RNA sequence: UACGGUGCUGAAGCAACAAAUGCCCUGCUUCCAGGAAAAGCCUCUAAGCAUCAGGUAACAUCAAAUCGUACCCCAAACCGA
RNA sequence: CGAAGGUGUGCUGUGAGGCAUGCUGGAGGUAUCAGAAGUGCGAAUGCUGACAUAAGUAACGAUAAAGCGGGUGAAAAGCCCGCUCGCCGGAAGACCAAGGGUUCCUGUCCAACGUUAAUCGGGGCAGGGUGAGUCGACCCCUAAGGCGAGGCCGAAAGGCGUAGUCGAUGGGAAACAGGUUAAUAUUCCUGUACUUGGUGUUACUGCGAAGGGGGGACGGAGAAGGCUAUGUUGGCCGGGCG
RNA sequence: UAAGGUGAUAUGAACCGUUAUAACCGGCGAUUUCCGAAUGGGGAAACCCAGUGUGUUUCGACACACUAUCAUUAACUGAAU
């Protein structure tokens, strides 16, 4: 699909194709996009519908004047992409009360356990709250184990029972535990050996109605895709509050149909998480995905951080002395850094997004990030004062930083200006 | 005999500058730079027809240039032209602008 | 604000190789 | 006076080399002649809008134009250009002694 | 048309690369070169093409 | 507030006297040296028109094209190197 | 295994010079004999270029003098901000024509140009910037004068000039007040208008020239009256009590 | 004629070409704005304005073609007689 999200700007071409008509720009794209889908799993029965509705509109509308059609088209395209997928209902993944019951019903494994992590993981790096997890699966091996890891490796205990093949108890057991300790949120992955899905649920049956869980979720890898539909489906009935997510994004190639099918049941998602890494999990809201043409955008996010910074120096001392008396030192510069990789200086989103308003070049984003660490290299390879008078960088005083930071000269001189010029231009206020 | 009119290619890309867009805020009057022998009357239809805009009345200018690229001796003029069209608030264009 | 501030911040880091 | 098409295992009658075969060539009438016969070293300054410095300098379009013997199944030399009947006629395309194409 | 391919009918119709067959050039007309994505082949193959067809007319008609 | 300036809001807002080389004044008076032209404009008819066309007025609407317009201008942008 | 040319040395001749050779130089040079000459400069207040001298001397362009605190910056007497101070004000202000032809505004940079320094400029390099039915030119009209079918002259070139056609410095139609841009402005916006031509509807009617008539349409000087610009005082309104 | 090419400062870019139809060289032809004898009148050369036709016409009207002087002839006219 991704490479369709290009058809996007591939479309932002006044030139147009051969057809004098350029009239076809659309339909192609349609089909084009239309293609990229099913090819990427995606069911089709539906499609007709979309592709249709799409059409429908046309012969019943026009872009309010004062606005190039081409564009409009989209709003519409986009428009229906939404509906096409998780139409619109903003999933409510946060606290109804506290603490909580995360019944994690999983078909055969696959994200089975994993998932939980970032999930939990996620919420700890969110509310003073107290997670808590439990190995709610005894058929397949590495219950705790593989999982167990993270648990600590994230600063989040968990609990289970070696070997010990029997949910319920253990579950129950767990539960009240944290509870007794009065934690805030529990996550507990489960499943069963029944070769039939009704048997799966059949299991969750007791599982559920024995515990009395508030929030319940199933999950699946796009591996299965549109097929999945059913699976989940049968259950939306079991429990409508039944919301879910799709294991592995970067973990397939089919996707679509997966999430597609879902939707088309009134299905309820909340996240998705590209795959590996303790954080790849993400919230979810059609648009969000799709954001940026067919799915993920931010920065708006990464964007909004400016506000974080820009308006925080405000935050040394906002004044912390109304004025001007010279009260701080310009090494933010490097200050920027930290934040950022400390937390969120991950690529912030710096992608750039649509080259807009001016499309400039490939290395600009494209070529420093991955590697805007370097700049850092030094800095900490220098006294405070240094960065306050970034104009006392004699060949002498620095080569040491050069080596002291481990970087053969060049790199530096070859930067010193990306500092004294930044401003230069930067500082160009009338 | 058919009128040798560049029914289509009378103009070229839009000017675009500070006045650009800020001028659009006035009456959706955009600039665009037409060729010398333009005559507003030839512009009016040029923009409204084919390019679907339904404008009304213009302005148009001229403007020259003159610089010096290489060291000595090498210099010139260049000329050009301006336009402002209008576009009533009623008949829009589903504007082809963004950020 | 978010554009320049963020874009200058961006343009600066890339240009300054160290 | 072009003496190469898609490949000519030339030699080096003179030019710091004895007989190093090669390719590229691109000899002509208004253009150059480049082959591994020669190469050099010195990179050019790259201020960074983007590091327009891929780095690595060796030959680019090294010198040495015409006046270069082309391949022969045996030793060296063997100036080409003779001419044959029909067989295209878009060029003499033959060889000295016995041969035509490689 | 192309070359000899051009000699066929007699309708000026083919001579409309300008109408709905030229609007494309109009977009990528902004200097400051903005639009580098991939095969940005914004070179004039069409305007040079406007002739030929602009020719032949007389070939058939008069000289 | 960027330090230049910005968005909002906003009172009274009259009378008396005094003037011009400006205006009535292409005037009035007077003098000898006795003070452009042509078109527009108004009007009168010729040939011609001969229930027509045209004319006048009211309003309705369309048209009013194309060049110049930046800045210096008793001066650091003009004539004096 | 270093030509010419350049710079030293030794020997040699009566001399103009010759030879050898160290250094530099990076390619050509030419015994001998004979031949053809742009064949040898210190001078011509000689031509051209380069460099001295005077001499770090005179001078730095109106005698309307400037002081200070900040800012920026490698550096500030000169640039930006501020408070003082002084100068012009029938102007040293404002607007336009003539002429100039981007000098305008923004960002930048300080080599050369600024009679010094220069972060500053009418300097460099970029961009941006002059929007009309009512202002002007085109355009109707003609002045002086120019050109001039045919025509009259004149060795040729060509001179003169009838019809006629150009030619403003003069006559012909119509817009103002607020607002706004970094820079435009009776051109853009708002509010309120106006001129002329075509077409149309209505009403009433004799229309019609390159022609006739009127009119445009015109001096100098002087003498008022009335009025407006506009100023002053009061009233009114807002503000302060030193 | 061909394995190479899109003139130069001029690279870069985007392209065109390669065992019978790029590029290049030669012949013939097409197009050839405007000013300039300049030739429709005008004119401070590159611009101002007009008469008669023409098609389209979204039927508003516009773009284009012809309209210089003079002589030979011809045709038609036609003063003072
Ligand atoms: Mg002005
Ligand atoms: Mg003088
Ligand atoms: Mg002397
Ligand atoms: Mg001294
Ligand atoms: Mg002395
Ligand atoms: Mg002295
Ligand atoms: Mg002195
Ligand atoms: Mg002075
Ligand atoms: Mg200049
Ligand atoms: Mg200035
Ligand atoms: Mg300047
Ligand atoms: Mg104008
Ligand atoms: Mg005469
Ligand atoms: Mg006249
Ligand atoms: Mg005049
Ligand atoms: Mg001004
Ligand atoms: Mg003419
Ligand atoms: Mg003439």
């Amino acid at each position: 699909f991704d490479n369709l999200t290009d058809r996007l700007s591939r479309t932002l071409r006044n030139i147009s194709g051969r057809g004098r008509l350029t009239e076809d720009n659309v339909k192609d794209t349609l089909r084009e996009v239309r293609m990229a889908l099913l090819e990427a799993d995606v069911a089709l029965p539906v499609v007709r519908e979309f592709i249709n509705r799409v059409k429908e509109k046309a012969v019943g509308h026009e872009v309010n004047k004062s606005l190039t059609p081409g564009q409009e088209f989209v709003k519409i395209v986009r428009n229906e992409l939404v509906a096409a997928m998780g139409e619109e209902n903003q999933t409510l993944n946060l606290a109804a009360q506290p603490p909580a019951v995360v019944l994690m019903a999983g078909l055969q494994g696959a994200g089975k356990t994993t998932s939980v992590g970032k999930l939990g993981k996620f919420l700890r790096e969110k509310h003073k709250k107290k997670v808590l997890v439990v190995s709610a699966d005894v058929y397949r091996p590495a219950a705790i184990k593989q999982l167990e890891t993270l648990a600590e490796q994230v600063g989040v205990d968990f609990f289970p029972s070696d070997v010990g093949q029997k949910p319920v108890d253990i579950v129950n057991a767990a539960l009240k535990e944290a509870k007794l300790k009065f934690y805030d949120v529990l996550l507990v992955d489960t499943a069963g050996r029944l070769h039939v899905d009704e048997a799966m649920m059949d299991e969750i049956k007791q599982v559920h109605a024995s515990i009395n869980p508030v929030e319940t979720l199933f999950v699946v890898d796009a591996m299965t895709g549109q097929d999945a539909a059913n699976t989940a489906k049968a259950f939306n009935e079991a429990l409508p509050l039944t919301g879910v997510v799709l294991t592995k994004v970067d973990g397939d190639a089919r996707g679509g149909a997966a999430l597609s099918i879902r939707h088309i049941t009134g299905k309820p998602i909340k996240f998705l998480g590209v795959g590996e890494k303790t954080e790849a999990l993400e919230p979810f809201h059609p648009d969000r995905i799709a954001s940026r043409i067919l799915g993920m955008g931010d920065v708006l996010s990464l964007i909004e951080d400016i506000e974080s910074k820009v308006d925080r120096a405000q935050a040394e001392k906002l004044a912390s002395k109304l004025k001007k008396g010279d009260g701080f030192d310009l090494n933010d510069f490097l200050e920027q850094l930290r934040q950022m990789k400390n937390m969120g200086g991950m690529a912030s989103l710096m992608g750039k997004l649509p080259g807009m308003g001016q499309i400039p070049d490939n290395v600009k984003s494209q070529m420093d990030d991955k590697v805007l660490v370097r700049m850092e290299a030094i800095i900490n390879s220098m006294t405070m004062k240094e960065r306050a008078k970034p104009e006392i960088i004699k060949g002498s005083r620095k080569r040491r930083i050069a080596a002291g930071c481990g970087m053969q000269v060049q790199d530096v001189n070859r930067l010193l200006k990306q500092f004294d010029d930044m401003q230069r231009m930067m500082k160009k206020m009338k | 005999m058919i009128r040798e009119e560049r029914l289509l290619k009378v103009l070229r890309a839009p000017h675009v500058s500070e006045k650009a867009s800020t001028a659009m805020e006035k009456s959706n009057t955009i600039v665009l730079k037409v060729a010398k022998d333009a005559t507003k009357a030839e512009i009016k239809a040029a923009v409204q027809k084919l390019f679907e805009v339904e404008v009304e009345v213009v302005n148009t200018l001229v403007v020259k240039g003159k610089v010096k690229r290489h060291g000595q001796r090498i210099g010139r003029r260049s000329d050009w032209k301006k336009a402002y069209v209008t576009l009533k608030e009623g008949q829009n264009l589903d504007f082809v602008g963004g950020a | 604000l978010g554009f320049p501030i963020n874009f200058l911040t961006l343009y600066v880091t890339v240009q300054h190789k160290k | 006076a072009a003496k190469i098409r898609r490949d000519d295992e030339v030699i080096v009658l003179t030019g710091k080399d004895k007989g190093k075969r090669g390719k590229v060539k691109n000899v002509l009438s208004s253009g150059k002649v480049i082959v591994e016969g020669i190469n050099l070293v010195k990179k050019h300054q790259k201020p960074v809008p983007a590091l327009n410095q891929p780095g690595g300098i060796v030959e680019k379009e090294a010198a040495i134009q015409v006046s270069n013997v082309a391949i022969f199944n045996a030793a060296t030399g063997k100036a080409d250009r003779v001419g044959f009947r029909f067989e295209d006629g878009k060029k003499v395309r033959f060889f000295k002694s016995n041969s035509e194409t490689i | 048309m192309k070359a000899k391919e051009l000699r066929e009918k007699s309708v000026e119709e083919l001579n409309t690369e300008l109408l709905n067959l030229l609007r494309e050039q109009f977009n990528l007309r902004m200097q400051a070169a903005s639009g580098q994505l991939q095969q940005s082949h914004l070179l004039k193959q069409v305007r040079r093409d406007v002739a030929r067809v602009k020719t032949l007319l007389n070939e058939k008609a008069g000289a």
